[PDB]
This record gives C-alpha cells, structure tokens and sequence, in this order.
RNA sequence: CACCAUGUUCAA
RNA sequence: AUCCACUGCAGCGAAGGCGUUCUGCAAGUGCACGUCCGUCGAUCAAGAAUGAGAGUUCGGGGAGCAAAGAUGAUCAGACACCGUCGUAGUCCGGCCACUGUAAACGAUGCCGGCCAGGCCUUGGCAGAGCAAGAAUCCUAGACUCUGUCAGGGCCAACGAGAAAUCCACAGCCUGUGGGUUCAGGGGGGAGUACUGUCGCAAGGCUGAAACUUAAAGGAAUUGACGGAAUGGCACCA
C-alpha cells in the first residue's frame, strides 16, 4: 500500500542517518519523525561485533531500507546525519558516506542534507578522568 | 620524561610512605601517652 | 508545638463581633499586621489566598489539602510548599511539599504567603536528657524509649536471648498482624543511604 | 580578663556533651541569648521571648520568626522571591 | 536618583539650623520654622502620615530620605537616630534649590 | 633545558585558562596548550559527490552542505594521529602554516 | 505489516507559505473510540523555506509548524517555531570577529509568547588594515540594546502572521545591520532561533479562515 | 594503538 | 551541573583565579589636567587578609564524571592500563565553616635609573584622512595614518652567561657598593626524629643529629638506542 498523490509528486520521508563509531543506523520516518517507516543498523546485517561499523554494512543496512521505505510509498529522502555528540565525538562515523551512497544509488531522491550531531553550549563531565583513555 | 633522575623511587610516593611511616609511630606513642 | 501561633481577629461575616481566630504564624509576622484573606487579596507575605492567584514560583505555608478545609498542610517549625505549576483545563495544581513530594491539590486551597516560624530548631543537638524530657512532657507518654532486644520475649517479638539480639530479619511485612509489626514496618530498602534516595 | 579560650557560652555545659556539641550549642546560644537588630525603630533589642517569638523592648514590636536568631536565611530570601514575584505580577 | 542630600545635610550641621527628632519637627511645623521635612524610610506609618499631614497644612516640603533613623543621625553626624527632620535655616546647603 | 619560550603554551598575562578536553583522548588540557583545528569537510566526498547530486533535488556540485568540527587536541595525540610532526630546533620557531 | 492499518494525511501549510500541499504524514487508523485526528494533534514538522517557498535564496531557514486541527485528509498546521541550518550559522560564524547575541520573549498581541534569539556578527571595513574587528564590551551592550528595542517594535504591535511573514522577508536583519554602522558595523544578522512559548485558546474557525483562508489544496486519497 | 618482562661481579 | 563555537602571542585581578543575557552593590588600574596636600615614600622579622585542587565539618543536592569497591577482559601474574557499573567527592548554603598547601612557575623578590633596531596587539588622549547604513541628505562610538602615556608580546645589536639562553633583562659585575627583604653552602640521612605552636582530623609551620658517601648535579657535544617521526633500500627481508 502507499499514499496518492498527483503523477508528478514527491513523497518526502526523512532518513536519520546514525553513525557512530561502533554502529550506523538508517532510520527512514514520516516528517515529523512521530511515525517510524523502517529503521535497520549496521548489526543486522553482519556477524562480526566489529562490522557493525563498517562501510559494507551500511551499505547494506541503508539498501535494505530503501526497498522497505519504497514498499511504504516513500520516494524522496530529507537526509539528517549525526555522529554520537554530546561529549562522545561529533565526527561523523565511517558508515556515513556509504550509507548515502546506498541511498542514492538505490534510487531515493534526495532532499535536504543536514547535520544534527548533538552539541552542547555547555556539556556535563566527558567520559574519562583528566588524563583521558590510555592507550 | 619531563625530569632528571630521581636518585631512588618517586618523590611523590616517597613522600607518600614517610607520611605512613609518620602517622604510624603517631599512633605508636599515642599508645603510651 | 515549635512554631508560635498567631491569634489574628476577623470581623464577623454577618454579626456586629469580632471573631478571633487562630493560625501557626507566618515568619515575620508580627503584632498588628493587617493580614489579608480572600481570593482578590495581594502576594505579600502572611496573606491567605487561593491557590489559584499564585504565581508558579510562590513559597506557601498553612496549605489546605482540600477545599473549604482549612490549613492541614505544611505547618510545622519551618515548614514551607513551593507552587510548582497551576492546571486551569482541571482547575488544580501541583506543589512540592516539605517531605520533598509533589502534591496535586485543586488552585480552590488556600495557603499562606511565606514560611512557618521558630525555624532552625533542630540544628540545635539535644545536649540532655532532661531536655528531650520536657520536650515530650507536653506533647504525649512517648519518651524515654525502651528498646525491644532489651525486653523479655513475653513483652517484644525481640526480647530475650542470651546475647541480646534479633534472631530473625527485622524487615517486617506490611500484612503483619498488629503485634508482630515491630521493627521495620514493610521498608523497600535497608542500610546506608547513599548516592540517590 | 579573659576566662576562657574556646568555650563560650558553653562554659555552664563544663566537661560533659562532647566537644563537637557543645561548638553547635555555643554558635547557637549566642545567637539565642543575643539582642538583635529591630529594623522597625533601628536599636538592636529584641530578645527572644519563646521558640520563634521576639519581642522588641524599645519598639515594643512583637514578631514571628527563628528558633534561635531573629531572621533565618530562608525567610531573608523567601521576602525577596515573593517581593519579586510580586512585583512581577503586579 | 541623585543621593547629594547626604551631602547637603553636611552643609547643614556645618552652618544652619535643624531639628532633629519628632517633636522637634513638629514644633517647627506647628510654628513657620520649617523648610524642608526629611523622614526616614522606616518610620512609623502613623507618624509618617501625621507628619506629612502638618506639612501639607503648612505647605512645606517633604523628602523620603532613603535611610534608616540611624542613617538619618549618621548623616547628621549623630550617634543616635532620628526618624524626622526639619530643615529650618539651610544656610549655605542649597537643597531646595 | 627550556625547550619552549612560550613553556608549550600561549598563555601570557593570564594566571588560569580554561581546560578544554581533547576531541578522542578525552583529557584535560589548557586552552592555549591544546593543538586546536578548526576544519570545513563536507558531508560528501567526491568519491560520492557525483552520485548524490545526480539523485538530488536541491543539490549539485559547489552546493552540499558542510562539517565544521573544531578539532581540539591534547599533544599526545596530535602527536600520534599526526596533526602534529617533531620539528628541528630551528624549525620550531616557524608559526605560520 | 504495520502499513495495513495506516492512513494518510496532507499536511496544510499557513497562507504565508506559497506550497500548502506537503508532507503526507502517517498515522494508525481509527478502532472507533479511539481516532487518529487527536493522534495528529500536534505533530510538529521542520520544514525548509526554500520547500515552502521553492526559492532557493531562503532554503537555509528551517520552520517548524505544530498541526492543530484536521478536515479529511487535510491536517492545519500554524507556525510553532523557526530557525536557521546548523550548516548555515556555523559557516556564519568565523574567528577573529565578535559575535552580537540577542534573546527576547515578548507578545505579538495575539496572545502567543515568543522567544527570538538573534545573532550578528562584527563587520570589517574594506580598508581595514588590522586583523581584530573586535568590538569592546560597551559597544556590544549598546548594540544589544538597539538589538532589543527593534526586535521589540518588529514583533510586538503586529500579529503572529505578520511575525512570521517578516521572518521571511528578513527586515529584523537587515534593520539592525543598517543601525549597527553607528555603533559597530554588523554582518550577517539573522535571527538564529524563534519558538512559540505559550499559545492561547484554540478557536479552531479562526485558525480555519485567518491563517488560512480556506482554499485547502485537493486532498489526494 | 592485542600482548613484547629480563640480562650476575670486576675489567674494555 | 556547565556556559561550545566566538576564544585570541586578547583583557582584568596582589596572587589563587575570572567567559550566556538583563540587572543591584561597592571597587581598581590607566588616561586627561596651571585641581589639592606637601615627602606624607621603598623594603619589610612579628603580625593580618586572600589563597587551585584534594581533604575535613554541619545541612541540603546528586544529572554527569568518578578515588574506594564491584566487575569483564588483557596477562605468566594484572584487586593496572582497556570496558560496564559504582560510594565518598565534585554542585549549593555556613559564626565571615575549617585547612592553608600545588610544577601556588616566569622554577626569574620588590622599589628606582639608563639600555640599538624592526614588528604585532590592548585602553586612553592629541592631531589628521580619499574613512562608514536607509538615501542621494545628514551625522555616526567603524576603518586608515601620525604622536604620545600606560599595558601584553615577538624577532635583533652591544653586553651577560657554563651554556641553554636573556633582551623594558638573567645587561649596566674582579672596571665588583642606588635601596631593601628572603633563602643556599657537596650528596644522602631529611624536611626525618624530638620539642614547640596552629588544626576536628588529615596535617601545616618550625626543624636537627648520630651515621653514611666521592661524587650527586647543570648546560652542551659526538656516537649508540628507541615498541619516535620522515625519507631511501635488501630475496643473508
Ligand atoms: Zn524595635
Ligand atoms: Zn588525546
């Protein structure tokens, strides 16, 4: 099933796009957010707990939900990427680009692109003492 | 690095033990008196 | 009681008198204040108001629990409630209590404006027994307070033993019957308090 | 001259009480058995009648407020937060 | 607001006449004395009322003085208070001016 | 042995200067110690920049969005992810990019 | 799966906005007690300008409009909130300039509550020769006091509508850069943020027919 | 950025 | 709880330290000046007031982080680094709570005089300019130039230094004396013991000796090494 609309229309869902450094969610709603279409991570589609992070799997996981996402009715993608802000790292992960890329590819259009890493105008204590991970 | 040879361990854990080492004979002659 | 009463005179409603009545003082209340009562009366401090007319920042005393009631809530030594939020759609409000919970109860309550008096009494310590004598003296038969290890099994779920001790958890349920419930009555935690309570 | 070294008012408590109390009884006993500042007619007179009662003996005012000193810190801000409030909603 | 009258009232103890206290301002006020009436802030409501009452009978000035009866004394050079004071010979003080 | 006239830092007339945290280490460092890096990056690289604005609306190339990031840096790891090199003597007088 | 039980509705911009017909948004189906129109009352959507305008010269403008009432497949939404891209304003900002911030609740005689934080940014003259164009502190408290009083003279003393509609047609910007030369030159003066505080009664006719004007786009179904 | 501890005495 | 970006060879404060906006309160420096006083000043044992963080005390608060603790890995071990929690603590208030230490550093006492050149920057004052929104008027706290006073730095002679380096000083020093305070006398033992004094305590200040030892130490050089960087290379890789 799927929404009507005149012939030269765009349904327009937003994909937030999560990619952090051990994970990458693509994340397809309405445009409000309220009403989630399909969300799937970079862990569905890999065994390894290291891939979950890897290009390949987002690759994957941003495929596997533009065929869902199309199944609904959506055709067009207001795109929201975001690194794990706060404190933790506002640099977006590696399966960001690859996640796009599937995307596009795949077949939405796309909309805006944005950024809505978390960032504070002032943050609680970071994770780690003074003298940070010692590595 | 950031310093020259501390001719023994620390200084600050030195340090660290004398002020055991003190506090123990503290309460050896509190004992007494 | 630890907080000084006030007897401040009303008029009549419908009678040439004067009715004096009697409320637990406001904290800088003093003799020949003019005090105000009514739901067109100001914010000043030991005006009686309804909930309703207060700001949602209002530090409240002598608060009612229910309307047409008359001042059951926050009325101790130092006591106060703090006007969180009014809700018009029901007519009510919520307000922080002293015990540190948050209370809804309808902006028809009358409070008072400001804090209970005779505060800071018990940042003084005790220093006798003699002082916590008199204390209770005048208050009920509830002190000294004898300890339930300390009895004999005939008159404590705790008495006797050769050492003097509780032989069982002292966590007590909540359906215990009237007679076994001694010790902690039906307590969701034990131990020191620490981190969050 | 001077007749004692820590100890205050806690002289009568003597040797009994533990020391760290009577340091508490002693902040808190001056305070009690001071005048204090009326600033209705500006002469420091009032002596703490009852538990939370203060009464002025130039004055003659008679006010509500502190088991052991006039004001208390909270009624000094609650004044001030309802005086703004008040002023805010006026 | 300008807070020069604590310095015109140095003028006025130097060279001029005053009355400090309630009965004094009165008898000024009740004679044609008095030029101006300074009233600290924490005086009576009553005495307040009554004095400003004589002043408006006598068509004399009144100042809130923004101070205590013991900022009232203090600014007169005194140890003791003052809730009233009367101003009858400004001398070189230029207050009401 | 002062290696540096300013001792690792640009601290001068100050006594205190705020501790920023370094972006992955995550350690306290002085504001004017910290190796700080200001960076634009894009969304998309080249590598995808073509395929995006091909599918895109609003977009094209000379058009996507950018990441401004602000990179702060303790020294260890500037060092070690190579913000930073060791320099000569010499060359460590050199300020400007 | 979950789309068997799921309608669509078209989301109906303000009579500000050239496009209306937007955002088909979802939502479950009725059970009969329970329907989907109070499940979409209040559904905020961050919209581009340049989507609800088509022109591109404001597509760095995100608007955030709350739905209030429903008529079919027809979901009234009224302004909420507004704002700049994160991309936009962090490209705004650049170093060795001083940064002007402003931030202000006031009324637009309708009742609503608005919060406007706006933000400048310290100008170079062409012939400068310094690196700084720093303001001092004086200078930026008397900029914020200008800021202030001609943010207060825009909003307030005209409707929300109108409010939003100088949102839009950015002449709060450009008013406060044109008053800044006299105090410090300003560049790039937007306002960053506006939210709706506190909102009055509903009056659903009055949001049918005053923010809109009817004329509610055909409702594809 | 897995983990990688040690080297008898004088003599050179 | 904290005030990102702006945020800097920037400013302020005696130092510690100080960063959202409006606002109350008192204050300081600098500058301008035919204002006043008329030596009232410099440095300071004793004394006094501030003094990061940790720590203690009494009452609250507790998001986040986090000693101890728990706990999963790593390891030969690993109550270590790494990971998940987690208590005190970090936050607020207090007779004007106590403490009174830091790589509290510029490892550089304070007051005064003189000290080549070039560059950047902060705040005034003075004199100029082609030098500024809406407009086109009009002025404008913006910008440019010059001078000067005060401040913050950078690089470049003489000099100094053991050198590194200093440079409005670490110069003016065997061609040694402007004034004043504090501290040091090879390395350890040892900032230890005893005693005194302050503190709730932790501890601060004060502070040896017996004995032991020929070097410790500082700057710089050449090589070697590096689980440091860069760049070449080898089928003994
Ligand atoms: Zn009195
Ligand atoms: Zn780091």
């Amino acid at each position: 099933y799927g929404p009507q609309t005149a012939a030269g229309d765009l349904v327009f869902g937003v994909c937030h796009i999560y990619a952090s450094f051990n994970d990458t969610f693509v994340h397809v709603t309405d445009i409000s957010g309220r009403e989630t279409i399909s969300r799937v991570t970079g862990g569905m589609k890999v065994k390894a707990d290291r891939d979950e992070s890897s290009p390949y799997a987002a690759m994957l996981a941003a495929q596997d939900v533009a065929e869902r996402c199309k199944e609904c009715g959506i055709t067009a993608l207001h795109i929201k990427m975001r690194a794990t802000g706060g404190t933790r790292s506002k640099q977006p992960g590696p399966g960001a680009q690859s996640a796009l890329r599937a995307l596009a590819r795949s077949g939405m259009k796309i909309g805006r692109i944005e950024d809505v890493t978390p960032i504070p105008t002032d943050s609680t204590r970071r994770k780690g003492g003074r003298r940070g991970r010692r590595l | 690095g950031s310093i020259s040879r501390p001719r023994g361990m620390r200084r600050k854990w030195r340090k660290k033990r004398m002020k055991r080492l003190q506090r123990r004979r503290r309460k050896m002659r509190q004992r007494s008196k | 009681r630890g907080a000084p009463l006030a007897k401040v005179q009303f008029r009549h409603p419908y009678k040439f008198k004067k009715v004096t009545h009697l409320m637990v003082a406001c904290e800088g209340m003093y003799v020949g204040q003019y005090i105000y009562c009514g739901k067109k009366a100001q914010l000043a401090i030991g005006n009686v108001l309804p909930l309703s007319k207060m700001p949602e920042g209002t530090i409240v005393c002598n608060l009612e629990a229910k309307v047409a009631d008359r001042s059951r809530l926050a009325k101790a030594s130092g006591a106060y409630a703090i006007v969180i939020s009014h809700n018009p759609d029901t007519g009510k409000s919520r307000v922080k209590l002293p015990s540190g919970q948050k209370k809804t109860v309808s902006s028809q309550c009358r409070a008072m404006i400001g804090l209970i008096a005779g505060g800071g009494r018990i940042e003084k310590p005790v220093l006798k027994a003699g002082n916590n004598y008199y204390r209770f003296k005048v208050k009920r038969n509830c002190w000294p307070r004898v300890r339930g290890v300390a009895m004999s099994p005939v008159d404590h779920p705790h008495g006797g033993g050769n050492h003097q001790h509780i032989g069982f958890p002292c966590t007590v349920s909540r359906n215990a019957p009237p007679g076994q419930k001694v010790g902690l009555i039906a307590a969701r935690r034990t131990g020191r308090l620490r981190g969050g309570v | 001259a001077r007749r004692t070294v820590k100890v205050g008012i806690t002289g009568k408590y003597g040797t009994r009480y533990g020391a760290n109390l009577r340091k508490r009884v002693k902040k808190i006993e001056i305070s009690k058995k001071a005048k204090h500042f009326c600033h209705w007619c500006g002469k420091f007179r009032f002596k703490r009648q009852a538990v939370g009662i203060w009464h002025c003996t130039s004055c003659g005012k008679t006010m509500a407020g502190g088991a052991w000193t006039l004001n208390t810190g909270n009624s000094t801000t609650v004044r001030s937060t309802i005086r703004r409030l008040r002023e805010m909603t006026e | 607001q300008d807070q020069n009258i604590n310095s015109r009232l140095q003028l006025v103890v130097k060279s001029g006449k005053y009355c400090l206290g309630y009965q004094s301002t009165l008898k000024s006020l009740r004679q044609g004395k008095s030029k101006l009436v300074i009233i600290a802030n924490n005086c009576s409501p009553m005495r307040k009322s009554e004095v400003e009452y004589y002043a408006m009978l006598s068509k004399t000035s009144v100042h809130h003085y923004a101070g205590n009866n013991i900022d009232l004394g203090t600014a007169c050079g005194k140890f003791f208070t003052a809730s009233m004071l009367s101003i009858i010979d400004a001398g070189d003080s230029d207050i009401i001016r | 042995t002062v290696k540096r006239r300013n001792h690792g830092r640009n601290k001068k007339n100050r006594g205190h200067v705020c501790g920023i945290r370094c972006s992955n280490c995550g350690r306290m460092t002085p504001k004017d110690k910290a190796v700080k890096r200001f960076i634009v990056r894009n969304m998309v690289e080249t590598a995808a920049v073509r395929d995006i604005a091909d599918a895109s609306v609003y977009y094209t190339g000379y058009n996507l969005p950018k990441l401004y990031l602000k990179m702060q840096y303790c020294i260890s790891c500037a060092i070690h992810g190579r913000i930073v090199r060791v320099r000569s003597v010499e060359n460590r007088k050199i300020r400007s990019p | 799966d979950f789309m068997t039980r799921k309608e669509w509705y078209d989301v109906v911009a303000p009579t500000t906005f050239t496009k209306r017909s937007i955002c088909k948004t979802l939502v479950n189906k009725s059970v009969g007690n329970k329907n989907c129109t109070d499940n979409l009352k209040g559904r905020v959507f961050e919209l581009n300008l340049g989507d609800l305008n088509e022109d591109e010269s404001q597509a760095h403008r995100n608007i955030r409009l709350r739905v209030d009432d429903v008529v079919g497949r027809n979901c009234l939404t009224n302004f909420h909130g507004m704002s700049l891209t994160t991309d936009k304003l962090r490209s705004l900002v650049r170093k060795w300039c001083t940064l002007v911030e402003a931030s202000m609740d006031l009324k637009t005689s309708d009742g609503f509550l608005l919060r406007i934080f706006v933000i400048g940014f310290t100008k170079r003259r062409p012939n400068q020769v310094r690196k700084n164009c720093y303001a001092q502190h004086s200078q930026v408290l008397r900029l914020r006091k200008k800021m202030f009083e001609i943010i207060s003279a825009a909003v307030t003393k005209s409707d929300l509508q109108s409010c939003v509609k100088k949102f839009q047609l950015e002449t709060i910007g450009k008013d406060i850069e044109t008053a800044s030369s006299r105090y410090y030159p300003l560049r790039d003066v937007h306002v960053r943020k506006v939210k709706v505080l506190h909102l009055p009664k509903f009056e659903p006719n009055k949001l049918l027919q005053e923010v809109h004007g009817g004329e509610l786009p055909k409702s594809w179904e």
